[PDB]
């Protein structure tokens, strides 16, 4: 179970990280930061999960 | 104000209960039937004013 | 002269009334048909829908 | 007891409900603008490639 | 004055109860009906005023 | 939450009991019969709009 | 002259009040639409939301 | 008893399978275009040849 | 506070009982029905909004 | 039954095909376009039937 | 079922591509942009299905 969620959080973190690149290109500091923050939240959960695993 | 508001609540609820129970398709149909009837009566009425003109 | 012009106005109101009624009949019937189309569509959504019986 | 005051009370009530819905959406996890912006850029480059050929 | 304050509290509670019983879809509509009913009467007054002028 | 979950358990169980007792082949057949009937009614309805067009 | 002066006062007032009512009527319709929209929006966000049991 | 309400009941019943109006609109556009696009083209050339 | 703790324990036990009574095949499906039922209502609101614009 | 439906539309399609060809030969563009469009419609319907078949 | 959904979405996307290029060629650019948006939406949906398959 832990493995499933963890491997999923890591993939999702990418979706967010790549979107941050796009947001800056669009000319928006605000949603770029939000995209970065959402990337952080999944990164933090994944970190916790790997240790738990 | 209290009972004036009470009246508003009650009238609104009642009109909606009547609308709910009622079938609007039959009413719409009936409305057209009544309009047609009134039209016929007016045609006769017009005919009498024509008759008086004559 | 008086009765004639009175009658003419009454005749105009009559013409207007008749036109409106004609329109209402046309509208009434298309609505019944559109209602029936909606009902039929809903039954196809049922049969060709999700899972059930 | 006036009709206008009754009208105004309900007008405000509806506006509050709209405001409630807006807030509820944001708390649920507001995305939209997110997807919309990416769809816009995607369609941008897509138009460019189409125009090219 | 405690009696008056008590009355105020009771009236406020009752006002809140009847306010809660309101439902905008029925009530808003009901308000328009009232404004319409009232207009019909004012027009009839104007109807008579015009007739007398004539 | 307790009773909201209770409702979910109960609705799910009931729908399955209804599905179990019911014979889906008869229902499927019946559905096709009803669709055909609606189709006929729409054809008549279309015919009336054609008639009005004419 | 008096009849005309007074019946003209009433006509202006009839027109103003008619204008006021008609505003309320068109607002009534769109507010009703808005109310329905808001209601539905709230119900979906709660149901689709992961929050609650 | 009013036709306006009669419309609304029908309008709502349809919203059972969509009707954003963006459906029919976009659709019809491409339809009419593509069809008349060639139709007219192929015919005009073809006529002169056959004569 | 022992009363509140007791209530918590009782509510947890009841929650566990109703959780156990769940069966995924019926329940998962039931959840989708709900989401669907809710959507139909939101669409009708959008239906009206569009009508008014027109 | 599917075969018969396919063939029926093929038979009607050939009637408007020939009418279009005669029209094209004469140089009558309007007649050709009308007949052609009718042929096209029937052949699309026939295609659907062929796939079903 | 997933396979069927995937193929269907792929086919509709090709139709919207064609439609966009036809619209663009005719000189109805706005319609083409809209078409490209529909194309993109279906491409993404199909992609999801492909991975799912
Ligand atoms: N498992 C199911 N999946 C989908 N629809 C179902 C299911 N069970 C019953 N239904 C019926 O089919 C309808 C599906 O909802 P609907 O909103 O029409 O679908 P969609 O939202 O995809 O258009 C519901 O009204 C419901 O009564």
């Amino acid at each position: 179970r832990t493995e499933q969620r963890l491997n999923q959080d890591t993939q999702e973190a990418k979706k967010w990280e790549d979107r941050a690149k796009l947001a800056l290109t669009n000319g928006e500091e605000n949603l770029a930061r939000e995209a970065l923050a959402r990337k952080k939240s999944l990164t933090d959960t994944a970190a916790a999960y790997q240790t738990q695993l | 104000a209290l009972f004036d508001r009470l009246g508003r609540v009650v009238r609104a609820n009642l009109n909606d209960l009547v609308s709910k129970a009622e079938d609007p398709e039959k009413v719409l149909e009936q409305a057209v039937i009544d309009m047609q009837e009134d039209l016929v009566q007016l045609r006769q009425a017009v005919a009498r004013t024509i008759a008086e003109e004559k | 002269a008086q009765q004639r012009t009175m009658s003419e106005n009454l005749r105009r109101n009559l013409a207007a009334l008749e036109a409106k009624i004609s329109e209402a009949k046309t509208k009434k019937n298309m609505l019944q048909a559109r209602a029936k189309a909606a009902k039929a569509n809903a039954e196809l959504q049922q049969t060709l829908g999700g899972l059930g019986t | 007891s006036s009709a206008t005051s009754a009208f105004e009370r309900m007008e405000n009530k509806v506006l509050d409900m709209e405001a409630t819905s807006q807030a509820a959406g944001e708390l649920a996890g507001f995305g939209i603008e997110n997807q919309f912006a990416q769809l816009e850029a995607s369609s941008g480059v897509e138009d460019e490639l189409a125009a090219l050929k």
